[PDB]
RNA sequence: UGGCACCUCGAUGUCGGCUCAUCGCAUCCUGGGGCUGUAGUCGGUCCCAAGGGUUGGGCUGUUCGCCCAUUAAAGCGGUACGCGAGCUGGGUUCAGAACGUCGUGAGACAGUUCGGUCCCUAUCCGUCGCGGGCGCAGGAAAUUUGAGAGGAGCUGUCCUUAGUACGAGAGGACCGGGAUGGACGCACCGCUGGUGUACCAGUUGUUCUGCCAAGGGCAUCGCUGGGUAGCUAUGUGCGGACGGGAUAAGUGCUGAAAGCAUCUAAGCAUGAAGCCCCCCUCAAGAUGAGAUUUCCCAUUCCGCAAGGAAGUAAGAUCCCUGAAAGAUGAUCAGGUUGAUAGGUCUGAGGUGGAAGUGUGGCGACACAUGGAGCUGACAGAUACUAAUCGAUCGAGGACUUAACC
């Protein structure tokens, strides 16, 4: 229940390969496009199917 | 040999001529169309492909529509092979219906069982519990892991893991009634799989 | 379902009143007995005047059980009492009369000298 | 099935009651996405009871709709508003009186938010 | 489950009278003892009516020789000759499980008739 | 069992139970044989065989043993008591408190009652499941062969053959047919049940909706009687069948060396629950990377050169609605030429006779509705609400060489 030996740098760096985050799924709005999220109402001018709700 | 495939509907009962109740399972069948033929010289063995339950155009790509061009039918959802058949009496594009089975024939049925997810040792492998009193601290957990001498664990130890959802075969099942107008089969017993699955119905090969 | 250490009262005029089971015959690990079976059992409470006494190990046949008995046509039978009669080697009973209804899932075996002397064979 | 929303069976009922009573008064709310998705069903069921318009109906709805004032200068109970205005407003639609519109996450805990309103 | 209905429509029976869980009746079953076929009569009270298709089942409880005996049947079995109804019953539930331990004159249901 | 003493380390914790097991054969049962002081029925003894199987309790003692009732049988041994970072210190293991026998005495061995409170969030190798990369020498969508691996492998009665063979008699068959069981395994919810905390109904106390009637909160889901879907066994269905090839111990055919003989030295046969197939499952990362069918076309720029960039085609993914799937990824059904979820209608099922209004009531209540007002996971219709617009990836057949062409 206690590590037998210390961990080197190669093993640490190898294990961290999948610890990362991806880009968001985003697209611009037809009116005053501001590169909002897909299937969401934008907060400045990404007017979802009409007016810009917020 | 012989066989077709369809879906599965549910379960019910049937009173026989001797006023005896027997459980029953319902198979949907519907006509099956032969799509290809494999020969010993060209492919190395002998078989026929089957098609069933066509789908609408938007749900098929171009290779799929090209493949069924020869049989002259619409694209189909399910396709699988069936080996050991008499290679004559079968042409590409021919129809195969439920009449190939008689009332009293014997059959094997193959499917895929329902999933159960991550299950433990007691349910997955049917092991025993420990006592639940008398100062015991061992209830539902896997047993010891072998001797001390090998310095390792053998290959074949049984542990929890994902359970169910594999391929199973049940043999020696009778047929009760054949309903050609609606394309129905009435087996006797149970069959692996959830509702609306794919079930293979092949003639019995002894055991 | 009958197992070891199951109180079960006799339903005939042999002398016993109450009888506890010891073992279920047949098989090499059989745990339960359902109906129309044989068991070796002792006598715990007995009538003073009779042929059988306390502490004696004998053989018996199950007649009634709270758990039912399925039938081929799909119908069921069930009771509210566990009862047995005494027999000896040949299935002829020790007693002369049997009290209460007797399940007919006892017909398939050779138990005729039992069915005969009993009312409501159901 | 349904969702438990991280509460016991007795607080879930109270929270659903509070939300369905506030939606009637304010005509649009903003909560999490899961709360809105689990709320739309109950709110639609309540509207239909009102559309019927009887005494049994009135009494059934009464045993769920919280009693808060819905319009000042009119001493209008929320139940009276439900049986007066909305029933005439949606007298011709056959189901579907709600719509959910998503927004961005929340700063405090990253929860996704949504606005649910009456249409 | 419609397909099952069209499959099993034919074997349903169109003869039985209508009865309720609290109700005394008398059934006419056929027993094929050996080669002879004799009609035996069962008489008792209704206890349960859980069904739903071709697969309904009603239980009837009676008492004979001091021992309570129950019998369960399927409704549409073709071993039933006919079903009668002798008396009606004023009861307040659909599952009369309290009639098991209760005995004596604590039993006996009120009769409705007319 | 001793003798003797090599790794004693912050120790060489030794024996019985629990959970999981594996190996040997010097065989307890089941299969095949040779001799008998083997008429049969039953035996005795000796060979070949390790595939499967090999039990529930009482007595105090943790141990050893004695008993009761079954079964085809209740086999011997190794794995650091096989297994304490898996349980029970149970008894080794202390001691600490007390209770006879020897000490001048301090005390030392009594036999017995009480105690030990005992700990650990898994780094590496091992095991059991699930993903992401790249490779397989154009790019893609499907269907598959099987080098190799795993699983399974057990037995009792009864009826015939036939009261026949044998045997004064009693007794009582081999070989072969037919039913029906025990233990074990795999699937499933139509039936009998279990649970079923957003389903139905009765009821106690105290509060609240201004009052009456009708309702909400709290009291283990307040308590009690039933129960849909899903999950389940004690429930239901099915399995271990029939055969091939080479053999072990055995039984043999012709046949010499050795004019005879002889299972063998030439040669040719038969012969087991062992062995290799037959049955079920996984399987081309089998770098030896396999096979068949169908699509897309050989664009545009730099670089004499190999090569390097950019838009694409067939085809996918991001994103959204979900469950026959699920820890999360993954898998599967769909994205407005759509029934994928919710709602609205019409049903199936469960509980069972609502409220309001009469009528009869001193009243406590009853009768006229409904066999419906009430209904969460279950069906059929219906675009009423939500699955919009878009974005990213993806080939010009690498490279020759010979034969063929």
């Amino acid at each position: 229940a206690v590590p037998f030996r210390r961990t080197s740098k190669m093993k640490k760096r190898l294990r961290r390969t999948h610890f990362k985050l991806n880009v968001p799924g985003m697209t611009e709005c037809p009116s005053c496009g501001e590169m909002k999220l897909s299937h969401r109402v934008c907060k400045a001018c990404g007017s979802y199917n009409g007016k810009d709700i917020n | 040999t012989k066989g077709i495939l369809g879906r599965k509907i549910g379960m019910t009962q049937v009173f026989a001529e001797n006023g005896d109740l027997i459980p029953v399972t319902v198979i949907e069948a519907a006509p099956n169309v032969v799509l290809q033929k494999k020969t010993a010289e060209n492919d190395g063995y002998e078989a026929i492909q089957l098609g069933f339950d066509d789908k609408r155009e938007k749900l098929s790509n171009k290779p799929e529509k090209g493949h069924v061009a020869k049989a002259e039918t619409a694209p189909k959802r399910f396709v699988k092979e069936l080996r050991g058949v008499e290679m004559d009496a079968y042409e590409v594009g021919q129809e195969v219906k439920v009449e190939i089975f008689s009332a009293g024939e014997i059959v094997d049925v193959t499917g895929v069982s329902k999933g159960k997810g991550f299950q433990g040792a007691i349910k997955r492998h049917g092991q025993s519990r420990g006592p639940m009193s008398h100062g015991s601290r061992y209830h539902r957990r896997p047993g010891s892991m072998g001797p001390v001498d090998p310095n390792r664990v053998f290959k074949g130890k049984l542990l929890p893991g994902r359970m169910g959802g594999e391929q199973i075969t049940v043999q020696n099942l009778e047929i009760v009634k054949v309903d050609a107008e609606r394309n129905l089969l009435l087996i006797k017993g149970n069959v692996p799989g959830a509702k609306k699955s794919l079930i293979t119905v092949k003639s019995a090969v002894k055991s | 379902m009958i197992q070891q250490e199951t109180r079960l009262k006799v339903a005939d005029n042999s002398g016993a009143r109450e009888v506890l089971t010891i073992k279920v015959l047949g098989g090499s690990g059989r745990k339960t007995a359902n109906i129309g079976d044989v068991i070796v059992c002792t006598v715990k409470q007995a009538t003073p005047g009779g042929v059988v006494k306390k502490g004696e190990v004998v053989k018996a046949v199950i007649v009634r059980t709270k758990s039912g008995a399925r039938r081929s046509d799909g119908s069921y039978i069930s009771f509210d009492e566990n009862a047995c009669v005494i027999i000896r080697d040949d299935k002829s009973p020790r007693g002369t009369r049997i009290f209460g209804p007797v399940a007919r899932e006892l017909r398939e075996n050779n138990f005729m000298k039992i069915v005969s002397l009993a009312p409501e064979v159901i | 099935s349904y969702r438990k929303l991280g509460r016991t069976s007795a607080q879930r009922k109270a929270m659903l009651r509070d939300l369905t009573t506030d939606l009637i008064i304010n005509e649009r709310i903003e909560t999490t996405e899961t709360r809105a998705k689990e709320l739309r069903s109950v709110v639609e069921k309540m509207i239909t009871l009102g559309k019927r318009g009887d005494l049994h109906a009135r009494r059934q709805a009464a045993a769920y709709i919280r009693n808060e004032v819905a319009n000042e200068e009119n001493n209008q109970d929320a139940l009276q508003k439900l049986f007066s205005d909305i029933a005439t407003r949606y007298e011709e639609r056959q189901g579907g009186y709600t719509r959910i519109m998503k927004l961005g996450p929340r700063r405090g805990d990253g929860a996704p938010m949504a606005i649910i309103e009456l249409v | 489950q419609k397909l099952i209905e069209d499959i099993t429509k034919e074997q349903l029976r169109t003869d039985l009278p209508a009865f309720r869980p609290g109700d005394t009746l008398r059934v006419h079953v056929k027993v094929v003892e050996g080669n002879r076929e004799r009609i035996q009569i069962f008489e008792g009270v209704v206890i349960k009516r859980r069904g739903g298709g071709i697969s309904e089942t009603f239980t009837v409880r009676k008492i004979s020789y001091g021992v309570g005996v129950e019998r369960t049947f399927p409704v549409h079995t073709p071993k039933i000759a006919k079903i009668e109804v002798v008396r009606y019953g004023k009861v307040r539930r659909a599952k009369l499980y309290y009639l098991r331990e209760l005995r004596g004159k604590a039993a006996r249901i009120k009769e409705i008739r007319r």
